């Protein structure tokens, strides 16, 4: 299981 | 050629582009936009980044499953399978690359330079880091060695600025510290590093979660549910 | 492609299959196709859903963005005429092959029609983005392939082969979506059903799934249409 | 709702 990055959505 | 287009023509071809889930045009617009010379707005910052991230994350999806394929095709070792999917994952390298460096040109050219306030700088510097790090994945020299300097130096530069000019909970902050312990995990092997400033990341933004909007409120908590994910995982 | 040896191509297009890279895909199967060797069942597989996945983008794109053009300056207009003018190309491309390379009066009645359904569908997809004098045209190059595998079809296929199911359910697509003809529609979906479930029983079991698959779907569309 | 047809997989 690769480590979560900063998902790709609008903030 | 979009150097004589309307600026409104170029975002709003960009908006049209997401909704029909076009990407790649979508990112082509936002470089247009981009080299109109004038400062992005928050929801441009958005534009640019889900664009080029939607492209990239495509690309670097099928590397690996490609990079996988060619690793289990070279162990067995089997003395006519390898050159087509070697071939292949290089090809889809090169794109990945190329695209890779149209952001980072981007970058260089246009966007950190001319950043007027603190949120929008660390933003670009973030950025730069993302995509030398998503360079660093499929990098093998001395070259992989450089490449992850270069990851390593936007974001320390970033959180230096992110340090002394934002709050803890900000989501610009939190995506940074979050991606910057990912690089420390996966592509600088350095677990202790990671662990650490995730640790410190999620535990500052914590003590000032009181203080936020209710909107706020669900922005921040999403970032450290997934620093809280990590270190689940990283021990 | 043409300097990559065959057994090379169908090999990059499985690799791409695997890494969903629908377009590059196609590209290594039109470049399999343009040596001159016939295709087999598994490589007409790799050939269809390669450009079905990129026209499929294209068309569920094409309909938002006419969508919003219709509800709504000048940029909604030219953007969908940009991805108009994109799926009429890998549509063209599309023709073109079957035209040039895989359309043949000789070689069995399977492959005959798989290509002519083929060319049925993608003069199907020019038209739903059609409008003029090009319409009709357009509409009676679908209609044509269609009547011609249906044909061929009823003469040599059993009424529950997938090939002749998928060909008619497609068939009936355009009756009730294109050719504005819902009692056509409904009675070849009914008959396709009917005779299909008829003759089940003499279905090979490595066709079954895909059978019933489409007469599934013949349901579901019956159920939509009545 | 529109009509469906012959679905993108492997025969
Ligand atoms: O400039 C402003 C104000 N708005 C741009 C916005 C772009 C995305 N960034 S981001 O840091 O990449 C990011 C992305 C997703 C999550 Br969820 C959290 C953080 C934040 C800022
Ligand atoms: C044996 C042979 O020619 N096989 C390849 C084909 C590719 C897909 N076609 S189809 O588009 O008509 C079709 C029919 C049924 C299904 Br479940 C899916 C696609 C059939 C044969
Ligand atoms: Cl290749
Ligand atoms: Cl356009
Ligand atoms: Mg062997
Ligand atoms: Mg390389
Ligand atoms: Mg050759
Ligand atoms: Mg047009």
């Amino acid at each position: 299981i690769r480590s979560t990055s900063t998902p790709n959505v609008h903030m | 050629a979009m150097g004589s287009m309307e600026r409104a023509s170029l975002i709003q071809k960009a908006k049209l582009a997401e909704q029909a889930e076009r990407y790649e045009d979508m990112a082509a617009f936002m470089k247009g936009a981009v080299e109109k010379g004038e400062e992005l707005s928050c929801e441009e910052r958005n534009l640019l980044s889900v664009a080029y991230k939607n492209v990239v994350g495509g690309q670097r999806a099928a590397w690996r499953v490609l990079s996988s394929i060619e690793q289990k095709s070279n162990e067995e070792g089997s003395e006519e399978k390898g050159p087509e999917v070697r071939e292949y994952r290089e090809k889809v390298e090169t794109e990945l690359q190329g695209v890779c460096d149209t952001v980072l040109g981007l970058l260089d050219s246009h966007l950190i330079k001319e950043a007027g306030d603190a949120e929008s700088r660390v933003f670009y510097l973030k950025m730069k880091g993302d995509y030398y790090r998503y360079l660093a994945e499929v990098a093998t020299g001395d070259d992989k060695k450089r490449i992850i300097d270069s990851a390593r130096s936007a974001y320390q530069e970033a959180m230096d600025i992110s340090k002394k000019e934002m709050p803890p909970t900000n989501p610009i902050r939190l995506g940074l510290a979050l991606n910057f312990s990912v690089f420390h995990y996966e592509i600088a092997n350095s677990p202790e590093e990671a662990i650490s400033l995730a640790k410190t990341t999620f535990d500052e933004a914590m003590a000032d979660l009181h203080t936020l909007s209710e909107d706020s409120y669900k922005d921040s908590t999403l970032i450290m549910q997934l620093l809280r994910d990590n270190l689940t995982l990283w021990t």
